[PDB]
């Protein structure tokens, strides 16, 4: 259905279709300052499944 | 460039507190000789005066005598510094991971057998033994026994096959009265803790530990293993509050550790000692134990064929200190349940560690929910589909719920080689032929010494060193490699194509010749109808083209074989290599194209519109010659040595010299 | 008496450096402690007392008449070290205590022990009523954790009670010492293989 | 929950299923379902949302 | 006799960081005399490829 209540998630260019969503792209995101390949190997070596 | 530094890293690769390090005696004295010097009691006494010197000289002798005791214990004291292996297991065993004793050669059979009684259901009771000759040697079969009970529906026509899987050895069961104060030893060598199962009075208990271990059984049922330093296994179980603690699920609570014994719970255990690691590849089987009314009319090898397979499995050394040493740390790191990819590496390394020399755990980012595994059957490159299924489910025990294990043998670079090796006749009294039998060992030695380990860059020459090293009466040794991949679809390249990771010479990209069914008709007197004509073709690279590219030239075609299209033309280029056929058929098409710098290789037979089925064979072997000396590997693509299963990939010419 | 029983073993110093020579040595790396359990479990241990501060093996003679079996006593005693696990004379013990406390400080009052025998650690009286005890780090004036007359323990005396505990030992009868011996020995054969 | 029966589906990752008889009723009542999954939520493997 | 393999042993030995090596050898016999071959003629004792 069309959906009544409203809340957001902010984005530089909000909403639209965005672009190029994988899979169901949901495969779960990560954010940090430090560049990857610095953190890439270990998290899967450690926590990331 | 390279590595700049600020005071970086730490303390070499690994801790050596190094006050412990054994030093050279003279230096030891040299150190100690100073020690006595400066001693306030006497600053007078000259030590280089030979009288005191030999006296002090002696102190160091004991002091050195005593130190290696003090030092070695530390190496011992700390796993991965432990030099003793039976040490290593202890901390490893302590870490929650044990290495195991040689693990029985295992296989499955289906066998069609008529019951003389024609009952609806026969069981094969656990413990019927079968014989298998080791490969190529019938002098003795290797006995191996039914792993467990299995029953079979009688089919109509009255003949029906049961199927069952088989581990090697003899069922050996021993009851023991348990007693409070006593060790419970099995002195049996050839034992393996994985085939050990037991019965307390009645019900089976499991060492939690890699048998089941998640079931309603409440943990009251349990026990442990341990390795006597002697080399034989002793039994253990938890005593008192054998379950986690206290009241737990029982309303009466109190205390139960079980096994009082007094005489209670007479412990009967059942196991197989084995000859294994010698039994791998035992093809011919016997039905070596009769039963009431059952008669095997046929025992047919290997249901659900790989198709490439060998007899049995397993065995094992058992022991290797290197694979074991660091490894349990990951199991010390990980919990029981396997979570991390390398946790799936190490976990798999536990069970079927003797099945797997190397196992590659990885995700394929395409398919989530699947644990993608690349392993080495270490007898061969392909775990038989049951093994794959086997460990899978067993692995699948420890795993995240939505996750699924997915095991595939990765593609394998094959090193196709002719060897030229010279020896002096006179220099060797030993049988020439057996020399080849010698080198053919020392070839894989290098592999096992090197290549499968990292699957890093591969050095041809460095390989040829050890085979050079073989007889030392070998005068010289030479070889030439052809880098070889196998292809699943002749018809269509895998989407991504195929890449060598390794620079090859242009036009040096080859493939296998293979027949092609051509609709055109053949008839010969006495032959009659004769279906139609079929001839053979192969995959050919054209020359390098500017921008390092080439187009894949198909094998030669007779006229009228391929319907000519305005789009598709006989390539009919000057360069492209050609096999010599009796046909003289000069029709050659571009089925696809490559570029040498990227090493990536694509074609599709949909291009030429030629029908897939007019080809007989689904897979073709790939030939190429890398222009570079050494072979580079990246991912899932590993050079490896399998001569036995694939000898045509490994050839050796022997040069007799006086 | 044990380690000479088993074959001496060769040993490599590998993992100190990638190349070090291999050395033979008499084996410590058989446990012997499990070896002396199984065989031990047959009979019993008998508690026993010490007349003085002798050495373990010096003492091991008088009981068994054989100085060679100290270890028998030792494993029944199963101490961590033969040097400090044993009975020790006052002179040494004090010095031992002298040593260990010296850097911290000498004559350090270790704890207050009440009449009942309950050791009270880290306590001092504010001195107005020596019977009321405010502990310390407090500056007192507050929270006396106890009041009454307690003893305090001198570090010397403190050393005594420690070594004092070592007096009694559990031992096995000199009768069975022989019969026992063979059995364990036989086990070691099973333990040789 | 008389007995809680955990299971998944490989087709949908990120999720876990458990079976519950409140044994006070043929269907598990909701107020539990919010109460539990709440308390449950403390330990959830990050990639996974148990349900 | 010379062995390109046995030489290759030590060139392997030099570092321990060398992952591989190989080479293409040509014998070299330098000749004093051009205009006339030594009437006997040189020989390598080892056959060679054509051209």
């Amino acid at each position: 259905e069309i959906i009544r209540g409203v809340k957001g998630k902010d984005l530089l260019q909000n909403n639209i279709d965005y672009i190029n969503r994988s899979r169901s792209y949901y495969v779960m995101k990560i954010k940090s300052n430090l560049p990857s390949s610095r953190w890439k190997s270990d998290v899967i070596r450690f926590v990331h499944p | 460039a390279n590595t700049p530094v600020n005071y970086q890293l730490t303390r070499t690769a690994n801790a050596i507190p190094e006050i412990f390090v054994g030093g050279t005696f003279a230096e030891i004295k040299q150190n100690l000789i100073e020690w006595l010097n400066g001693q306030n009691e006497f600053l007078d006494y000259d030590f280089e005066g030979s009288r005191l010197n030999v006296l002090c000289d002696l102190l160091a002798y004991n002091t050195l005598y005593i130190q290696q005791f003090g030092n070695a214990a530390v190496y011992e004291s700390f796993m991965r510094t432990a030099n003793l292996r039976s040490s290593v297991v202890q901390a490893a065993q302590d870490n929650g991971y044990l290495p195991t004793s040689k693990s029985a050669a295992q296989t499955e059979i289906m066998l069609t057998c008529t019951d003389a009684l024609n009952r609806n259901y026969i069981t094969i009771p656990r413990g019927t033994r079968f014989l298998a000759y080791a490969k190529d040697t019938s002098v003795n079969p290797y006995n191996f026994v039914s792993r467990e009970d299995v029953i079979a529906i009688r089919d109509k026509n009255n003949q029906y096959f049961p199927r069952l899987k088989l581990a090697q050895g003899r069922i050996v069961r021993t009851e023991i009265i348990y007693d409070k104060l006593t060790p419970i030893i099995i002195y049996d060598k050839n034992i393996d803790r994985n085939q050990v199962k037991l019965y307390v009075d009645g019900a089976e208990w499991i060492n939690w530990t890699r048998k089941s271990m998640v079931h309603a059984g409440s943990t009251s049922t349990i026990y442990y293993m341990r390795e006597t330093i002697d080399g034989n296994t002793e039994f253990y179980f938890g005593e008192g509050e054998i379950s986690v603690n206290a009241s737990e699920g029982a309303l009466t609570a109190n205390y139960i550790g079980g096994l009082k014994p007094t005489q209670n719970s007479t412990i009967v255990i059942e196991y197989i000692s084995t000859n294994g690691a010698d039994a791998n590849g035992a093809v011919g089987f016997s039905y070596a134990d009769t039963l009431t009314n059952i008669t095997v009319i046929n025992i047919n090898e290997n249901p659900n064929d790989d198709p490439d397979f060998v007899g049995a499995d397993g065995g094992g050394d058992p022991e290797d200190i290197e694979r074991i040493r660091e490894l349990g740390t990951i199991k010390r790191e990980t919990q029981q349940r396997c979570v991390t990819a390398t946790d799936y590496d190490t976990f798999v390394s536990e069970r079927f560690g003797s099945i797997i020399q190397a196992v590659q755990t990885f995700t394929d980012s395409t398919k989530p929910g699947y644990a993608f595994i690349a392993a080495k059957p270490k007898s061969g490159l392909y775990l038989t589909t049951v093994q794959r299924e086997d460990i899978k489910n067993y692995l699948k025990d420890y795993n995240l719920a939505p996750i699924t294990p997915s095991i595939i043998s990765p593609n394998y670079l094959f090193i196709k080689t002719n060897l030229k090796v010279t020896y002096a006749l006179n220099k060797l009294q030993e049988s020439e032929q057996w020399l080849e039998g010698q080198i053919i060992d020392k070839i894989d030695r290098y592999y096992t010494e090197d290549v499968e380990i990292f699957n890093s860059s591969f050095a041809k020459s460095k390989m040829l060193t050890y085979v050079d090293d073989a007889d030392h009466s070998v005068i010289g040794s030479s070889a030439t490699i052809q880098m070889v991949r196998e292809v699943q679809n002749f018809y269509k390249t895998p989407e991504a194509g195929i890449k060598y990771n390794n620079q090859i010479k242009d036009r040096s990209m080859e493939s296998n010749t293979f027949s092609f069914n051509s609709g055109r008709k053949v008839v010969n007197p006495d032959t009659g109808l004769e279906e139609d004509v079929l001839y053979d073709v192969r995959i050919v690279s054209t020359d390098r083209d500017s921008k390092g590219i080439g187009k894949v030239i198909i094998g030669p075609f007779a006229s009228g074989d391929v319907t000519e299209n305005e789009n598709i033309q006989p390539y009919t280029g000057n360069d492209f290599n050609k096999l010599a056929n009796s046909d003289g058929r000069d029709k050659y098409y571009v089925i696809g194209e490559i570029n040498y710098p990227a090493d990536v290789i694509y074609w599709n037979i949909a291009k030429i519109n030629l029908t897939s089925e007019k080809f007989e064979v689904q897979t073709i072997e790939l030939y190429s010659d890398p222009t570079d000396d050494v072979i580079f590997t990246r991912d899932g693509s590993l050079i490896v040595f399998e001569n036995d299963l694939r000898p045509q990939y490994l050839t050796i010419d022997l040069e007799p010299i006086s | 008496m044990l380690f000479t029983f088993f074959d001496p073993i060769e040993y490599a110093a590998k993992t100190v450096n990638k190349n070090a020579p291999t050395i033979p040595m008499t084996d410590i790396f058989r446990n012997y402690k499990d070896y002396f359990k199984r065989a031990l479990a047959g009979y019993r241990l008998r508690t026993y007392y010490i007349k003085g501060s002798p050495r373990p093996e010096e003492l091991a003679n008088a009981i068994y008449g054989n100085p060679q079996l100290y270890w028998v006593l030792l494993m029944c005693n199963d101490n961590y070290d033969p040097y400090y696990g044993w009975i020790t004379s006052q002179e040494a013990a004090y010095q031992a205590s002298i040593q260990k406390y010296k850097n911290v400080g000498g004559d350090q009052i270790v704890y207050h022990v009440n009449e009942n025998g309950e050791k009270f650690y880290n306590l001092i009286s504010y001195d107005d009523n020596p019977y009321v005890w405010y502990d310390k780090g407090d500056k007192a004036r507050k929270y006396p954790q106890y009041e009454g007359a307690l003893a305090a323990v001198d570090t010397y005396e403190a050393a005594v009670l420690e070594n004092e505990k070592l007096r009694q030992i559990k031992i096995i009868a000199k009768s069975d010492i022989n019969s026992f011996m063979n059995d364990l020995i036989r086990i070691m054969e099973k333990s040789y293989g």
